[PDB]
């Protein structure tokens, strides 16, 4: 802003996965979770397994 | 946090004029704890998670 | 970099034998950490042997 300050307005999550390669597409250039995928495993960016 | 008792040994170490004293080994077997960063497959045969 | 620690042009610290003591030197066998030029002035100290 223009008083000499920074203010945050969120983070962007990712998604890890247990499986790959199970994932389908439908159509466009995106994937849907299915079974024999696994749960969704949301993160941060920073660390972990991301 | 419970307190510990633990054994220190100073084997092997020399003395015979090497200039002056210094440290060329340390190790114990404690660490703080962590989360799985990657698998993977040696070619011995086994798999290693770090 | 902005808070005083010897950074490489990507975002990394630079690490090195700490600094302790009262006079301060160096350890030959301690745990490396990173290193930080501090800004603080020095305290006065008094005579103990001339």
């Amino acid at each position: 802003y223009s008083n000499e300050q920074e203010q945050v307005l969120g983070q962007i999550v990712l998604a890890n996965f247990a499986n790959n390669e199970g994932l389908a597409s439908q159509g466009d250039n995106v994937w849907a979770a299915t079974q024999a995928s696994g749960v969704a495993l949301l993160g941060t960016a920073g660390s972990g397994n991301f | 946090a419970t307190a510990a008792t633990f054994s220190l040994s100073f084997l092997n170490s020399m003395q015979q004029n090497t200039g002056a004293n210094n440290i060329v080994a340390t190790n114990q077997n404690g660490y703080k704890p962590g989360d799985l960063v990657s698998y993977q497959i040696n070619n011995d045969g086994t798999v290693v998670g770090n | 970099d902005e808070n005083r620690n010897l950074v490489n042009m990507q975002g990394m610290q630079l690490t090195g034998y700490p600094a302790t003591g009262t006079p301060p030197t160096i350890q030959q066998g301690a745990n490396p950490a990173p290193i930080t030029i501090p800004n603080t002035l020095m305290a006065a100290k008094s005579t103990t042997t001339a």
